[PDB]
């Protein structure tokens, strides 16, 4: 009765249930098994020809099986034919199947990344021990460096040797005014973008002042000395240095004047640690603009800093020691070149199709620029769905002096209308010579998102996997290497197309494409194009628009805001329009940075305009602003056409003037290594980067030794010990941890979250698995600062073997950016963008909150006794719990403030839809969310939707206690706040498209193409006028919520 | 004029989504979207309607400036929509899983073919090492003449057994791997293979789940989606 007696026959019984932890999978200590046995037997191939089996300790260094293995090797035959053990070093083959020679015989037997349990035992080749210390180049990269000497392709070797200008010019400027310069590459001080003060921080000041603390340390170090100084805001190190001296040497045995003296041969030894942590204080800021200080302005916290002297930290500074490494008029132009654009057609081989399902198959393929340069081809439908061979020259309708210097052929097979599979190449190699000859383009299989035949967008390139698709095909040869025009002499070909239209004559309709106003233009046009200035990226320019735009390009410099509308609006398919825009960018005026981004996304790939735009980051961008925007910066150089560029001469300059940003820059490389889209590109300049970088390396190849014995550990729990208890897990967890190995790998090291912080000692105690399926670990360290009490005793972070981070990564950088926008325009919503970090697929880090809960656990604590319900006053009453007093008061202005920018942020971006489990709330009274999800509506291919819907719970709070809140001021106010927010992200959100535009890159499932993107015009309403636009998101409001929201 | 069949930016493109198809009050009145370009009496030629300059150009857009108009139960037309959407959303898990175990098993195999590169150059340290003996081994065979004369060679000979029949196992353990890589590469074959199959009727199933969805609206319609 209930299913009409339908039967299931395919139904069987005997990835969904149990449905967390889809990544996989990583091998690990050695080859097909995760973590080698606590004994273990290994094969010692000897120089006497000798095979010699020790039983080893999985844990044991070569330096202890050295000396074993040359004891039992006495009881063996040709004894005499060994050199004293010290005249050898050993060698084995790796897991990535090259032989590494083991110098380092420190290393333990696990750590090794053996293939086969054997060592081979050899008299150290190659003198130069010093010189294969790029297995440290190797690890930290996670691919030996040898894989690039046997490349073939003259790009990567040219790269290779190029990019060392970059990497010695930045040396040069750390051993400039050393050690201090030095300290500055180390410990650059970490410090906001602007000296001026928002008026609410101010405010807390009284007239300017803030109460500090310098502590001092004295014989024989333990005992330590507080000296409470009440300074001026905007006053600097050296100032604040020279009063805790004043302070702590006034004394009865000194005059004023004898004071005076002793406190200039004491003010400059010594300079400002953070207590706490390993941030410094090294030059002339206001110390209001060191972002330490402004924390603790906000927090209503007292800084607590540390008088160090110089020589201590001059001490700890190593030398860098830049090294060199071992690997270090003609024929044609293509204006000459009198033919349009044919490209031939050969044979897709390995094509994988039903010949039931499918009809027939063929190669469609286009010439683009980003958008394309001519009406779309195909070829036809020819021996279809079964061995495909065309024997096409295909015709392009397109002169061939006008390609662009970008030029690229997209191409793809297709069903019949359905992408098999898909590849494009450049037209033009990194020399600028146009593409004639065969090549074999090994193909890319469709995502998820993209339905659409070509895919221009995707990675110019072959893909590396050899057993894909593999379309051969052949270009048009003219007799002698064509390559593209000089500069010089594109400029003189411009010189000449405009003295040309200067006299063109009367009536010329399409006018489109010229004046005819002449020096004097309209006041309707010079309003209507600063009209066009405002709009967002995504309003689509029309052919009027356009062609208006491209005739009054000459008043166009008046706006250089304009010119990604400009550039868009040339015709990329003339040469004579194209010749005349590289003139104009030749000497455009530079803009800002937030607005110069747009300028490396997919949509302006021409080498003109990038070089504009990384020209102005040059000039504007600080390395504030960088750090802010770096993830984006590393994801657009995927649109770049070629590996040596000046976007990736210009990250990896910053990246070894700052280590700061070299730190990041790293692991956002790192990263992405596993993606064959960027393997190659990102190992390259990783490489460069670990080179050049000084000790970092070695502090880089702590780190990821730690992730690495994590990425096993956490991959056996998920593969060996699932359907164990907890119980089980967590003994097998504490055992691991143990070891010696797990012992020197896991506890001396930097946090990859932030390498300021440093990570000494596991308290193994508070390190467990969390509950979650992924089996997550939560652990924890010491922190090993001098003055730890004063920061943190302790730090912890999660680390999360299953999932990915990067969409959550992104979300958390964009709130981010909304706070500062609020604050820095005036107006307090304070948001909790917690750390996270990707480091590899699937595999990341989350900074903990102390003091915070899930809703839930408010309400599982606020334990109404028996299960009758859950009380909605229970956050209320937990709450007031925690703050009492004058103190309360403030707490719910907190949680006020913080609740309304969390609404709007959500609402704006349309993240995961919110509930008890994934919000959380301080002891202070602060909210935030976690676990974003996916952020721009990404079930809805399955609305404008509200996804914080504030319950009973919330509005009780934000009232205090008050009955039907909908009605109360204080109700009024959060609203208020909310609209001030909502609309000043309106201002901004040009940038946010951006942003969202940069990382198309990144594989994300979430950002495929563009009009993913474009919900986030719809929830800012950016089509209205402000006013509509705030009644749309009242109305918004109001209808989730059921009441409230109007009469503003 | 109204109704017109063919009469903001977001759904636009998804209704020109996948070459000659088309369709702010204060910046201008209507916006043609022809795809290949969207083109604002109704620029210089001026002269009636806006049905009357679409109707001419139908009949290319060159000599204007240097190339498809495409556009009754209601409850039981509602179903179909639930319907057709639980079997486009059956259809994704079914296209979403596969990608997955391609991707797998493109790791699998290209970790696979590293460990047989890794194989082969243990190897050849093993058949270099029995290289190595012989050289040694046969020069301190003769220069003893009769001194441990079998006492030696045979734990020499030993030893030597021991070597060429741990390579034996090697080599076996090898082409043991290489067996799975084919089986592996077969079945990596199988799942792109499906993938094709299931991606064509995907799209045709979206796509009538969009008519059918259109053919309505001509906030009830989310227990149905
Ligand atoms: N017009 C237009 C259009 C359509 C698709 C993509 C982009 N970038 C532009």
């Amino acid at each position: 009765s209930y299913y009409h007696h339908h039967h299931h026959h395919d139904y069987d019984i005997p990835q969904g249930a149990m449905g967390s932890m889809p990544p996989r999978p990583s091998s690990g200590e050695l080859w097909g098994i995760h973590l080698m046995p606590p004994r273990i037997l290994v094969e010692c191939l000897l120089p006497n020809g000798m095979i010699v089996t020790l039983e080893c300790l999985r844990e044991a260094t070569l330096i202890t099986i050295k000396h074993e293995l040359f004891k039992e090797a006495r009881k063996y035959p040709l004894h005499q034919l060994l050199q004293d053990e010290s005249s050898y070093i050993f060698v084995s083959v790796t897991q990535e199947a090259e032989r590494e020679e083991f110098f380092d015989e420190t290393r333990r037997l696990c750590d090794l990344r053996l293939f086969q349990p054997f060592l081979k035992v050899i008299e150290p080749v190659g003198n130069r021990e010093e010189k294969i210390l790029n297995r440290e180049i190797g690890f930290a990269i996670g691919m030996p460096v040898c894989e690039f000497d046997m490349v073939k392709d003259p790009e990567v070797q040219d790269f290779r040797r190029n990019i060392l200008n970059v990497c010695k010019e930045a040396v040069d400027l750390r051993d400039l005014n050393s050690p201090h310069s030095r300290a500055m590459y180390v410990y650059p001080p970490n410090v906001e973008s602007s000296p001026e003060l928002p008026k609410h921080i101010y405010n807390k000041l009284d007239k300017g002042q803030i109460i500090v603390v310098i502590w001092v340390i004295v014989s024989p170090n333990n005992d330590k000395q507080k000296y409470t100084l009440k300074i001026n805001h905007d006053c600097v190190p050296e100032q604040v240095i020279a009063e805790a001296i004043r302070k702590k040497t006034r004394s009865m045995l000194l005059s004023s004047e004898q004071l005076k003296l002793c406190v200039l041969e004491y003010q400059g030894k010594y300079i400002l640690k953070v207590c706490g942590c390993d941030e410094y204080f090294l030059e002339k800021y206001p110390l209001s603009q060191y972002k330490y200080i402004r924390s603790c302005i906000m927090l209503g916290r007292m800084p607590n800093l540390m008088l160090m002297a110089k020589e201590s930290l001059y001490s700890q500074l190593p030398m860098d020691c830049f090294t060199m490494p071992s690997y270090s008029t003609s024929t044609k132009s293509l204006w000459v070149i009198n033919s349009a654009l044919r490209i031939k057609i050969l044979c897709a081989t390995y094509v994988n199709v039903n010949i039931r399902d499918i009809d027939k198959i063929y190669v469609r393929t286009g010439i683009y620029h980003g958008g394309e340069p001519l009406c779309d081809n195909v070829n036809t439908q020819r021996v279809p769905c079964s061995n495909p061979r065309w024997n096409e020259w295909l015709n392009y309708d397109i002169y061939i002096p006008d390609l662009p210097r970008a030029a690229r052929l997209c191409l793809s097979i297709c069903s019949v209308h359905c992408p098999l599979a898909w590849g494009n190449i450049n037209l033009f190699d990194y020399t600028d010579t146009l593409v004639s000859g065969k090549m074999a383009l090994n193909l890319w299989p469709v995502p998820h998102g993209l339905e659409d035949l070509l895919n221009p967008i995707g990675v110019t390139g072959s893909n590396p996997n050899k057993e894909t698709p593999c379309l051969e095909l052949e270009f048009d040869w003219f007799s002698s290497v064509v390559k593209f025009p000089d500069m010089s002499v594109i400029e003189e070909h411009a010189n000449w197309s405009v003295s040309r239209e200067a006299g063109f004559s009367y009536s010329h309709a399409g006018l489109s494409n010229r004046l005819a106003r002449d020096n004097e233009l309209r006041e309707n046009d010079k309003e209507q194009l600063k009209a066009i200035s405002t709009r967002d990226p995504l309003s689509e320019i029309t052919e009027q628009e356009k062609d208006f735009l491209w005739s009054h390009r000459h008043y166009c410099v008046t706006i250089p805001e304009i010119l990604p509308k400009l550039l868009l609006s040339v015709k990329w398919n003339s040469r004579d329009e194209v010749a005349q825009m590289y003139c104009l960018v030749k000497d455009w005026p530079p803009i800002k940075p937030e607005q110069a981004m747009e300028l490396l996304d997919c949509n302006y790939p021409d080498p003109m305009v990038r070089g504009f735009a990384v020209r102005c980051l040059e000039k504007y961008l600080t390395d504030d602003k960088l750090s802010q925007y770096l993830i984006q910066l590393v994801q657009v150089l995927k649109y770049e056409q070629y590996l040596d560029n000046l976007l990736v001469r210009f990250l990896l300059k910053k990246a070894l003037t700052n280590q700061r940003i070299g730190h990041f820059f790293f692991w956002h490389l790192k990263s992405e290594m596993h993606n064959k889209t960027v393997s190659q590109r990102f190992g390259l300049l990783l490489e460069s980067y670990c080179r050049a970088c000084g000790m970092y390396l070695k502090h880089l190849n702590r780190q990821v030794e730690a992730m690495e014995k994590l990425i096993n550990l956490t991959d056996i729990l998920k593969q060996e010990k699932k359907d164990e208890t907890q119980k089980v897990q967590m003994k097998f967890l504490v055992e691991q941890m143990r070891r010696p190995d797990f012992m020197d790998a896991l506890q001396g090291f930097l946090s990859p979250l932030n390498p300021a912080h440093q990570l000494g000692n596991l308290r193994l105690e508070e390190c467990r698995i969390m509950s979650s399926a992924k089996r997550p670990l939560w652990l924890n360290w010491e922190n090993p600062d001098i003055m730890s009490e004063l920061l943190f005793q302790n730090n912890e972070i999660i680390f999360k073997n299953g999932d990915d981070l990067r969409q959550d990564m992104l979300t958390l950088q964009i709130i981010r950016i909304m706070e500062n926008i609020w604050q820095n325009q005036g107006l307090d919503l304070r948001m909790l963008p917690y750390g996270c970090l990707s480091i590899g697929d699937c595999v990341g880090l989350i900074e903990v909150v102390r003091n915070s809960h899930t809703i839930m656990q408010i309400q599982c604590k606020g334990g109404l006794k028996g299960a009758l319900q859950f009380n909605s006053h229970t956050l209320h009453q937990w709450l007031k719990d925690k703050n009492k007093g004058e103190i309360y008061d403030a707490a719910i202005d907190l949680f006020t403030r913080s609740c309304a920018g969390y609404c709007v942020a959500t609402f704006i971006l349309g993240i995961g839809d919110r509930h008890n489990s994934n919000i959380m709330v301080k002891d202070d009274g602060q909210l935030f969310h976690i676990d974003f999800g996916h952020f721009l509506d990404h079930k809805k291919k399955k609305r404008e939707r509200v996804p914080f819907v504030l319950t009973q719970d919330f509005l009780i709070v934000i009232s205090k206690g008050a009955q039907e809140c909908t009605k109360t001021r204080e109700f009024e106010r959060f609203q208020e706040m909310c609209y001030k927010a909502y609309l000043a992200i309106r201002q901004h959100a040009n940038l946010f498209i951006n942003l969202f535009s940069m990382m198309l890159g990144s594989g994300m499932p979430e950002l495929q193409s563009f009009d993913d993107i474009a919900y986030i015009r719809k929830t800012l309403a950016l089509d209205k006028t402000e006013q509509e636009a705030l009644e749309y998101f009242m109305k918004q409001m109001n209808d989730a919520h059921h009441g409230g929201w109007t009469t503003k | 004029l109204q109704d017109a069949e063919w009469y903001s930016r977001e759904e636009v493109n998804e209704k020109l989504r996948d070459d000659g198809t088309f369709l702010t009050k204060m910046h201008g009145d209507y916006t043609l979207t022809l795809r290949k370009k969207l083109i604002k009496k109704y620029s210089d030629p001026l002269t009636s309607s806006v049905v009357e300059l679409i109707n001419h150009y139908r009949n290319s857009l060159a000599q204007y400036n240097p190339v498809y108009p495409v556009s009754d139960n209601i409850e039981a037309v509602g179903k179909k929509l639930h319907e057709y959407n639980t079997q486009f959303q059956e259809k994704s898990r079914e296209y979403d899983r596969l990608y997955e175990e391609y991707t797998r098993t493109s790791q699998e195999i290209q970790m696979k073919r590293t460990a047989i590169e890794a194989f082969n150059e243990t190897i050849k340290i093993f058949e270099e090492q029995c290289q190595t003996q012989e050289r040694y081994s046969k020069e301190y065979i003769e220069k003893f003449k009769r001194e441990g004369n079998e006492k030696e060679i045979q734990r020499i000979m030993h030893n030597y057994d021991k070597l060429k029949s741990r390579i034996s196992e090697i080599i076996d353990s090898r082409r043991r791997l290489e067996e799975d890589l084919k089986k592996q590469a077969a079945e990596y074959r199988e799942i792109d293979k499906r993938m094709n199959s299931i991606k064509p009727d995907l799209i045709q199933l979206r796509k009538t789940r969009d008519q059918y969805l259109m053919w309505l609206t001509q906030k009830k319609l989310n227990e149905w989606l």
